[PDB]
């Protein structure tokens, strides 16, 4: 699930940039979060297909989209840092 | 001209007489305007705090 915004600069930051970040950052992993805390067996694991851009920031004015997509990355480690290894799984797909 | 000044001294016995009933009967008179007064302003509080929200993230996000 994605905002399409377009035309949000750095300095044109506005609301439908916060609720797109929102959206697609700030609660995709609550989504995860709420979905390890629904689970209760360590072996069924929910492989999580991850949309991630190989333009972060590349492009031109697309708001917090690059925003949104480079902080999805941070599951690849953070699955080995936190207690969520064997009950999500995740799988980052770049689409081009 | 002084057909409209008697009505006023009229409606102005009447009022006297209204007052005195509701003295005798101890009614408030004023009491639902008072609590309208009290309830309109808690409105307004809660509507400063309301705007804080659409002010600090927008119309976009509060919709």
């Amino acid at each position: 699930a994605a905002i399409p915004e377009n035309g949000n600069g750095l300095d044109n930051i506005d609301s439908k940039s916060e609720f797109a970040h929102r959206i697609m950052l700030t609660n995709l992993l609550r989504l995860l979060g709420a979905v390890k805390s629904k689970k209760t067996t360590d072996t069924r694991p929910a492989q999580c297909i991850l949309p991630l851009s190989p333009n972060h920031g590349t492009f031109g004015f697309d708001g917090l989209y690059s925003e949104s997509k480079i902080s999805l990355e941070t599951l690849f480690n953070r699955w080995y840092s936190e207690d969520w290894g064997s009950k999500l799984t995740v799988c980052g797909a770049v689409i081009g | 001209a002084a057909l409209d000044a008697l009505t006023a001294e009229n409606k102005k016995l009447a009022k006297q007489q209204l007052e005195v009933l509701a003295r005798y009967l101890q009614v408030d008179l004023n009491k639902g305007a008072k609590s309208f007064i009290k309830e309109k302003e808690a409105s307004a509080v809660l509507q400063k705090e309301l705007d804080l929200w659409e002010a600090e993230h927008g119309e976009f996000y509060a919709k």
